[PDB]
């Protein structure tokens, strides 16, 4: 249920 | 951005027997995990309401991304903790 | 008490993501108490650790393992490696 925010966070975090 | 390290070391004491003891890292590591927790829930609802047209993120928002991201638990202690905060 | 968390700390930290334009006065207030509620149950997990491996000091190897095995902890993944 996590899973799609998790990948998301990761990209925002990257910036 | 973290929560003040302090804050953070005082509520891990209260949840561990009395005679434990709580390594410095071990209080950074729980600083960064809050701050990525609000970051997480506050995204969950920032993109509702990007999706939903409005443009504040508010109480409702962010109890519904705890909920739908598996802390629905929290939902109701944080209720009553706002309005007891109001009252 | 919840209380003594500064709302403002929270507020900026909600303001890092890039939809977030304005944000309800209560939102940081529910954040505060949510803050808590977290710290607790993810030191609680961690704590299980630190006892089955005989210390009285918990340690971020601890809480590491704490994410691993909970579902709840999934999107600690990256912090805690």
């Amino acid at each position: 249920k996590q899973l799609h925010r998790i990948l998301k966070r990761r990209q925002a975090r990257a910036k | 951005i973290y929560l003040p390290i302090a804050n953070v070391a005082r509520i891990m004491k209260n949840a561990i027997p009395q005679t434990g003891k709580i390594a410095k890292d071990a209080k950074e590591c729980v600083q960064e995990c809050v701050s990525e927790f609000i970051s997480f829930i506050t995204s969950e609802a920032s993109e509702r309401c990007h999706q939903e047209k409005r443009k504040t993120i508010n109480g409702e928002d962010i109890l519904f991304a705890m909920s739908t991201l598996g802390f629905d638990s929290y939902v109701e202690p944080l209720k009553l903790y706002l309005q007891k905060f109001r009252e | 008490r919840v209380q003594e968390l500064p709302l403002a700390r929270i507020k900026k930290i909600m303001k890092l993501d890039e939809d977030v334009k304005m944000i309800s006065a209560e939102a940081p207030v529910l954040f505060a108490k949510a803050a808590q509620i977290f710290i607790t149950e993810l030191t609680l997990r961690a704590w299980i650790h630190t006892e089955d491996n005989k210390r009285r000091t918990l340690q971020r190897n601890d809480i590491a393992m704490a994410i691993t095995k909970f579902d709840q902890f999934d999107f600690l993944i990256d912090i805690v490696p």
